[PDB]
């Protein structure tokens, strides 16, 4: 049993994934609010989500090197998914580009984040 | 592996409707990600692809067949139907069937292709003429509507040395080719040389003895 | 809508050259994807994703790219590789190809075997003649077929196909057909064929008397 999550922050969408998604879902089982550190590979960008008990994201935003902010995003959409079949139908109706379908489709394992379209 | 087949009229009559028919196996459509589409190729033109539908059941078409393509899938059956409305002309080509996938923007495997001809004449079935003679003999497949026409020797025993010429256009408006092979000039009046012409836009298949 | 250019549009290279064919899209995109398509056959996916080979195809094909120039190249040319290529690109509806690039195969130089067909006596009695002429392997690809009956010259009343470059031998083969009526036919004793080719140093003919 695994859990996908997506957020649109803004006009981006970022992928979760589920390797991710279960170590939120144990710290959060133990503590009420969980500040999780994400790393874009391909942009070389990190980024702080905070969540709630409840898994939904509170805040996002762009962080430095000293965990310092560069940009706040506004929240707009938390999904969640129990399997890859149902991420993969809602990737193929996000307003994003087919190489950015490719990329989500393939890539479930790491943190990425497209742009709307 | 994972094949794909293509079934439709040889020949329509123009401002007619083209139905063709995508069998596939190998892939279910209903697997998330996976998608077919069409492609077609006019006479010696480069490929220009057509439509495709989606496991979600989303179809994308190519703007320039504006309202004249529509697409759909029967998953039960494994097939795709394209439906092409006003036929014309233009329209004359060789459609191709192929798998794509939301995981590569990609046709990965193609199916055979079924040549469609456009013309407001009927189908006529060939006639088979003998080329009697190493040594070179063949058969003569003569005014035949429409294309195509496949020619086999000895039921594909015999590959070496034949060749199957492209047809040419007579001024009568039928097709005609020709397919020869060369055999070992001795092996004549005691080898057996039957050449397997098919022309299935008619229905018709012959098999002619060419003897010396 | 994001158009293709490819180059060359034709190219003929001897076995075991290098063989270079360049995409330049219309406009940036992600990925290139190269087919190679052998004549009255289907596209075969040949590159993916810009440069990775296709499972089953030969490790001489490989791809390099990125933006809006892309390239497939082939290491040692086989006589296997006539086709013509296609750069397809997926990154955005409409799916477009690119023009083709038709790939030919250059050999030695190889003379036609030239056979000569009298028409069948069951065509004869339908009241049509057909008399054809083979030229079989021969390369290059350009031969002059004429035809000649009583010694006379005939223009207009015949036509010829070539077949496609062999995926073996890298030769062609030409087939001349010359339709005259059973009139016309039985008013003419000697039927003949006259080819012109570089391998050969004097035009050969090759002949039949009706009976
Ligand atoms: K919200
Ligand atoms: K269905
Ligand atoms: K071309």
């Amino acid at each position: 049993s695994m859990k996908y999550m997506l957020v649109k922050a803004d006009d981006y969408y970022f992928l979760l994934p589920p390797k991710d998604v279960e170590k939120i879902e144990s710290a959060l089982k133990s503590t009420n609010k969980a500040v999780v550190s994400f790393f874009d590979k391909e942009n070389n960008k990190t980024y702080e989500f905070t969540f709630n008990k409840d898994l939904v994201v509170t805040e996002v935003r762009e962080t430095d090197k000293n965990r310092g902010i560069i940009k706040t995003f506004s929240v707009k959409e938390v999904k969640f998914f129990d399997n890859k079949e149902e991420l993969l139908e809602y990737i193929n109706d996000l307003p994003i580009s087919n190489d950015d379908k490719k990329l989500l489709s393939n890539n479930i394992d790491e943190f990425l984040v497209v742009k709307a379209k | 592996q994972v094949t794909l087949r293509e079934s439709g009229p040889a020949l329509v009559k123009p401002t007619q409707t083209l139905t063709l028919t995508c069998t596939f196996s190998g892939f279910s459509l209903s697997t998330a990600g996976m998608s077919v589409g069409w492609i077609r190729q006019p006479p010696g033109k480069a490929l220009e692809w057509l439509a495709d539908i989606w496991w979600d059941d989303k179809k994308h078409y190519n703007p320039s067949l504006k309202d004249r393509l529509t697409i759909s899938k029967d998953t039960s059956k494994n097939q795709v139907v394209l439906k092409v409305t006003n036929m014309d002309p233009a329209d004359t080509a060789t459609y191709y069937c192929a798998r794509d996938m939301i995981f590569n923007f990609y046709f990965d495997v193609w199916g055979q292709g079924t040549t469609v001809t456009v013309s407001s004449a009927s189908t006529k079935g060939p006639s088979v003429f003998p080329l009697a003679p190493t040594a070179a003999l063949g058969c003569l497949v003569k005014d035949y509507f429409p294309e195509p026409v496949t020619v086999s020797w000895n039921s594909g025993a015999l590959t070496s040395g034949v060749h199957t010429f492209p047809a040419v256009l007579q001024s009568s408006g039928l097709y005609s080719l020709s397919s020869v092979v060369t055999v070992p000039s001795s092996s004549l009046g005691t080898q057996t040389y039957i050449c397997n012409v098919n022309h299935k836009p008619s229905n018709t298949k012959v098999d002619k003895k060419v003897e010396p | 809508d994001i158009q293709m250019t490819q180059s060359p549009s034709t190219l003929s290279a001897s076995v075991g050259d290098r063989v270079t064919i360049t995409c330049s899209a219309s406009s940036r995109v992600g990925y290139m994807h190269w087919y190679q398509q052998k004549p009255g056959k289907a596209p075969k996916l040949l590159i993916y994703d810009t440069s990775k080979l296709a499972s089953g195809v030969p490790s001489r094909f490989s791809g390099s790219g990125s933006g809006t120039e892309f390239t497939l190249t082939i290491s040692s040319l086989q006589p296997d590789d006539f086709a013509t290529y296609y750069c397809f690109q997926g990154s955005g509806y409409p799916f477009t190809f690119g023009g083709g690039t038709k790939v030919e195969i250059k050999r030695t130089v190889a003379a036609p075997s030239v056979f000569i067909f009298p028409p069948s006596d069951e065509q004869l009695k339908s009241g049509t003649a057909s008399v054809v002429c083979l030229l079989n392997n021969f390369y290059p690809r350009e031969a002059k077929v004429q035809w000649k009956v009583d010694n006379a010259l005939q223009s207009g009343n015949s036509q010829e196909s070539v077949t496609e470059q062999d995926s073996k031998d890298s030769t062609y083969s030409l087939s001349s057909t010359l339709t005259l009526s059973k009139a016309d036919y039985e008013k003419h004793k000697v039927y003949a064929c006259e080819v012109t080719h570089q391998g050969l140093s004097s035009p050969v003919t090759k002949s039949f008397n009706r009976g």
